């Protein structure tokens, strides 16, 4: 149990050693994906009816 | 147009108001209970009865202008035999629906191992064919013999010999086995139900009490109508009071979806 | 998997005869059954067809009112009564089956074969015998009346290899798909008329008659035949 | 022991201290003059019907035609959402099954649930019926969630607080993933199959990593059981629905909470996640009944998808985006799709 | 509109829904129980009567086949998987008698009855369990026999004013469950004592199974 907590701890440290980027970098890449893929989206933009596989 | 008449207008006209969204409202929760999965032989029933009892509403208007002209001389001719046939058919497919719904209650509180084990909606089919077919080819069958050789008001006394053993066959073999079983399994059911210690009287009572409501209204609503034709055949004529025997008869096609459907939800 | 036929043998004209298929290692049950006849030294033509959970007994324009199929299920076995046996009948009678939903391969397995001896569309191939040689492409065409091309954008073209002394082999379904265990080099292809098959790498055990199926129309009406020579 | 307890509190305080520096702008803040959705409206194109008892699992095949749907009533049917054919209907062995998945190959589907057992089934055989290929056996508890990663790798993710990665013709745990505390409810594989995150009662989601086979990132924020997780389609952020009735975005890369789709009139937990194509819808499948579809980055309610009795326990988007499946306790599936 | 090949895949689609239609109505059928037992107290007792996670036992009695699934073995969180159980017949709680004075073993603090009395607390008024019944099983009275000999029932309960006599210690203990059942308008829990020699629990739980098939034909038909 007492190596165990070691165990928590020794997963703690690595987490903190991960190199964190800025959230607002990391939110503009979440924005920029789905301005680049919001044309191929058929929820986000209905298909005409003819292309519709579901009618 | 004169009182009695003008009664019978205004309460075909309420029945009909009242007895329409209801009809739809109940028919189409019926449906969508038969969709589910796994339906009970009693919601086919259940549908079968709201269906007849919707047919029969749109066959009103019919009766209601036939009674605005003084209940006689209706202005079309080949009608007549339709809509009658059709209202009087209605009227006795609901009869024995009502007694198979009374079975289906008797059976899944009597047999309750039974009724689970042939719980499949290919025997609720059957029996709603089966009363279907005791209804609507019974009056097939009458209209038939009767081609072979207004809208089924005044006859002649050659006519009468022929329609009151007909009369007599239908309320004898056409309707008291349905009344008949109805009583039984109703009483037996209530019987059962107030011989259960499991459920206190919060809740039995309103089972006791809906079926005891349901047993009255068929003998309130299917019962003059059909003593009327032994009164026929016990005075050789035409009973004048057959007019509000069928609106008292036509009742229940609005009152069933209060008993059936909108009781759950109030 | 395993289909073996019997029955076949000399018969009278006038006379009767029953044909059974016993299928062993695979689900019966669950597989259509088609009956495919082969006159000797001509190519193949569709006979009957059941399918699984018998309520679809489609038979050819030419036996229809005189044969008889019918599938045995429990004991998984295949029938095909013979009656009025007439002189064109005498043929060598396969035992073929097929299964069909989304992406199957219908028409997977041909039985080994027993002979006997006593408006539809029409597909015809243009060669007859292509004398070819290992190492080198050879294209196998096929033409059809009407279009294949159903709205649901399958093209239902099946492909066929019968080697000498032995039954056909699937090769090609649906003009676009291989069937299990083919080699890779066969890459069919086509429009909905204009219509070819192609082989790659020819060897020793790519040789035979080339068939192509029609199935948007159930008379399911074969090909010349194109005989491959070495 | 207090030596390492004080050493865990004080990186627990460091990476937090870590993560508010990184946090410049919320997500909501930077994402306010873009363009709403507006209103997304969605109607039932198609209701697979044939089950018989509640619905806890669905799975898109990699063609978007064939989904599988694991019920109560022990059949697995593999649907074909285009022509409402069932293809197959597989008795499973054991009725108590929570979870299912389409290999992306399309030969094989998984089943799972309270036996405890990872059965996967061989769709495409000679005998021309579905066969049970192996049995997975080695886990404690009820499995919850298993995904396919190749033909012969699959991760799945049970009650007994660990995740495993399975080799298929081997039959045993290659790789074990540990560090939950609590039952882990949902996994979600990511677009390059690399990194996997789970998501656990403990109101913590770990980003695993299959190859290494140790948790590499751990998120906090939620205040109940995430029951539900989905990847961003591009593979850098995911989705949590927990009983809290809140769905929360992470971010790998910046290693904590984005933004929260939170509404005072839901109260009922989430079911199901699943993103759209594009990343910017993304479909909840709540308990009172609803799909209430969430702008991944403004937070808003854009749809009700209100057509289930019942709780819609499943859900998922096609790989082309061009519907939205939702599984439910009444047994019916239903193919929404938005009409022009 | 159909092709030949599409015309014989919907005619799969109807040969497998009717299997799924006669394997659903073989289903309904039978009765699904719920052995919900406690901490090692009983589920072993009664099982051999009615003859590596769910473990299904399957008996028939008069006609009618149940399905008894013994849940226990998992030890994992119960709430995260008990909505999977919302539909069974009944629960088939157990209770030992003669753990009214043995302390759990991983704890040795809190008292094996009331481990017990905990799990029922929660269990009793669940959201998923406010219809289905609950058939109470008091198991191992033959050991209540001489153990409350030896020591009485304040061990459990201090409140407790009474004597030693089983007739009215085992109707106290009876009366402590039924407090914690709230929901006392849809849902009565049965209660029964059984030694490890009658044959009677099947028949105990088969008319507590009737009242509920009956309550539940009832829904079916419009009353109740
Ligand atoms: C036979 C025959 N031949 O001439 C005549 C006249 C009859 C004859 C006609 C009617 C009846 C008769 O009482 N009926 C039948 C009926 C009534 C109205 C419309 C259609 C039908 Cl079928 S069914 C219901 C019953 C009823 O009224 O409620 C009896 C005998
Ligand atoms: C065999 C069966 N199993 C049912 N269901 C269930 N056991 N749950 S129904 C039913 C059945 C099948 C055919 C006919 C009838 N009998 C009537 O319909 C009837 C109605 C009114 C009347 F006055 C006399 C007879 C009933």
């Amino acid at each position: 149990s007492i190596a165990q907590a070691r165990k928590l701890v020794e997963q703690l440290k690595m987490e903190a050693n991960i190199d964190r980027i800025k959230v607002s970098k990391a939110a503009a890449d979440l924005m920029a994906y789905c301005e680049a893929h919001a044309k191929e989206d058929p929820l986000l933009t209905p298909v005409p009816a003819s292309e519709n596989p579901f009618r | 147009p004169d009182w009695k008449s003008s009664l019978i207008l205004m309460a075909y006209i309420i029945i009909f108001l009242t007895g329409l969204p209801a009809n739809l409202l109940a028919l189409r929760a019926f449906v969508g209970r038969i969709r589910q999965p796994q339906p009970a032989p009693v919601h086919i029933l259940l549908l079968s009865l709201t269906l007849a009892d919707l047919l029969l509403l749109l066959l009103l208007p019919f009766k209601i202008i036939e009674a605005a002209s003084n209940f006689r001389w209706y202005l079309p001719k080949v009608v007549c035999a339709l809509t009658s046939f059709g209202f009087y058919s209605s009227i006795y497919c609901s009869t024995w629906l009502l007694a198979g719904i009374s079975i289906e209650r008797y059976l899944g509180v009597a047999f309750p191992v039974q009724y689970k084990l042939s719980r499949r909606p290919l025997y609720g089919v059957i029996a709603a064919l089966v009363a279907w077919v005791m209804s609507f080819g019974h009056c097939t069958i009458v209209i038939i013999v009767q081609y072979l050789n207004t809208c089924y008001e005044n006859f002649t006394d050659n006519q009468l010999d022929v329609v009151l053993p007909v009369r007599l066959e239908l309320c004898l073999v056409l309707f008291f086995i349905p009344m008949a079983v109805t009583i039984f399994c109703y009483w037996r059911f209530v019987w059962i139900m107030l011989s259960q210690p499991l459920v206190g009287a919060q809740r039995r009572r309103r089972a006791v009490g809906l079926a005891v409501v349901t047993l009255l209204n068929f003998l309130v609503c299917f019962g003059p109508y059909n003593v009327s034709h032994l009164v026929g055949y016990h005075q050789r004529k035409s009973p004048w009071w057959r007019s509000i025997a069928v609106v008292f008869s036509s009742l229940n096609a609005s009152l069933d979806p209060l008993l059936f459907y909108f009781s759950s939800s109030v | 998997v395993q289909l073996v036929e019997s029955g076949g043998g000399l018969v009278q004209p006038g006379g009767s005869r029953k044909l059974s298929c016993s299928a062993s290692g695979f689900a019966f049950s669950s597989f259509g059954m088609h009956w495919v006849r082969q006159a000797p030294e001509k190519g193949l033509e569709w006979v009957a067809y059941i399918s699984s959970g018998s309520g679809t007994i489609y038979y050819a324009d030419t036996v229809k009112g005189r044969f008889t199929i019918s599938r045995d299920d429990p004991k998984n076995t295949l029938f095909l009564q013979m009656t009025s046996l007439r002189s064109e009948d005498t043929a060598m009678y396969y035992c073929v089956r097929s299964i069909y939903y989304y992406g199957s391969s219908p028409f997977d397995f041909w039985g080994q074969g027993t002979t006997l001896t006593v408006a539809d569309i029409v597909m015809t191939q243009a060669t007859s015998s292509v004398p070819v040689t290992p190492g080198e492409s050879v294209s196998i065409s096929c033409r059809s009346s009407k279009s294949l091309l159903h709205s649901n954008g399958n093209t239902y073209l099946y492909w066929f290899l019968q080697r000498p002394g032995q039954s056909p082999q699937l090769l090609i379904y649906r003009m676009s798909n291989l069937a299990s265990g083919v080699p890779d080099r066969f890459s069919g292809s086509g429009s909905g008329t204009a219509f070819t098959l192609t082989i790659s790498r020819l060897e020793a055990e790519d040789v035979g008659v080339y068939y192509c199926m029609q199935h948007l129309e159930y008379p399911l009406t074969f090909g010349a035949g194109t005989k491959l020579e070495l | 022991l207090d030596q390492l307890r004080q050493e865990a509190e004080q990186l627990k305080n460091q990476i937090r201290d870590a993560r508010k520096a990184c946090a410049d702008a919320t997500l909501s803040q930077i994402t306010n003059n873009i363009d709403p959705v507006g209103r997304i409206q969605m109607r039932t194109r198609r209701t697979l019907r044939g089950h018989l008892a509640k619905i806890y699992a669905m799975h898109w095949g990699t063609d978007s035609r064939l989904l599988v749907s694991a019920s109560q009533d022990g059949k697995l049917i593999i649907w074909d959402s285009y022509t409402t054919n069932k293809v197959h209907a597989i008795p499973l062995r054991s009725s108590w099954v929570m979870t299912c998945a389409y290999a992306p190959s399309g030969n094989y589907v998984a089943c799972g649930g309270l036996d405890n057992i990872c059965s996967i089934y061989n769709l495409k055989t000679r005998e021309g019926n579905v066969r049970v290929s192996r049995e997975l056996a080695g886990h404690t508890g009820y499995l919850s969630c298993c995904r396919f990663l190749d033909d012969n790798q699959i991760v799945t993710s049970s009650g007994d607080t660990t995740c495993a990665l399975w080799d298929i013709e081997t039959g045993q745990q290659t790789t074990t993933f540990t560090g939950h505390t609590g039952d882990v409810m949902s996994l979600s594989l990511a677009p390059d199959t690399r990194l996997f995150v789970s998501g656990a009662c403990d109101a913590s989601a770990k980003l695993w990593d299959v190859r290494e086979g140790m948790c590499r990132q751990t998120f906090t924020g939620h205040e109940s059981d995430i029951n539900a997780i989905c990847f961003f389609p591009n593979g850098n952020a995911f989705a949590t629905g927990s009983d809290d009735a809140t769905c929360r975005l992470f971010d790998l890369r910046a290693d904590q909470e984005l933004m929260t789709y939170s509404h005072d009139n839901i109260i009922c937990g989430i079911t199901s996640v699943s993103f759209s194509k594009s990343g910017r819808l993304l479909l909840a499948g709540y308990d009172d009944f609803n799909c209430n579809v969430w702008d991944a980055l403004k937070a808003d309610r854009a749809g009700v998808l209100a057509g289930h009795d019942n709780r819609v326990s499943c859900l998922g988007v096609t790989d082309d985006g061009m519907a939205v499946a939702t599984g439910s306790w009444d047994s019916f599936l239903k193919i929404w799709n938005g009409s022009s | 509109t159909l092709s030949a090949e599409d015309k014989a895949a919907v005619e799969r689609s109807k040969m497998i829904d009717r299997n799924l239609r006669e394997d659903g109505e073989k289903a309904a059928r039978e009765v699904k129980l719920l052995l919900l037992g406690a901490g090692e107290s009983g589920k072993n007792t009664i099982v051999k009567q009615m003859k590596t996670g769910i473990v299904e036992t399957h008996f028939t009695f008069k006609d009618l086949h149940f399905k008894m699934f013994d849940v226990g073995a998992q030890r994992s969180e119960r709430k995260k998987w008990i909505h999977c159980f919302e539909g069974v017949t009944a629960i088939i709680f157990c209770v030992a008698l003669s753990d009214y004075d043995l302390v759990l073993a991983e704890d040795e603090e809190m008292n094996r009855m009331h481990a017990s009395m905990k799990l029922f607390d929660s269990i009793c008024n669940n959201k998923w369990f406010t219809d289905t019944s609950i058939i109470l099983f008091l198991n191992k009275k033959d050991l209540f026999e001489e153990k409350i000999k030896k020591s009485p029932l304040t061990i459990c309960y201090p409140e407790y004013a009474g004597s030693n006599t089983y007739e009215e210690a085992a109707a106290y203990i009876q009366c402590q469950f039924e407090d914690l059942n709230k929901r006392k308008d849809t849902k009565e829990i049965y209660t029964h004592f059984t030694c490890s020699t009658d044959t009677k629990n099947v028949q105990f739980v088969f008319d507590a199974v009737t009242d509920v098939i009956i309550k539940n034909n009832l829904k079916d038909c419009g009353l109740f």
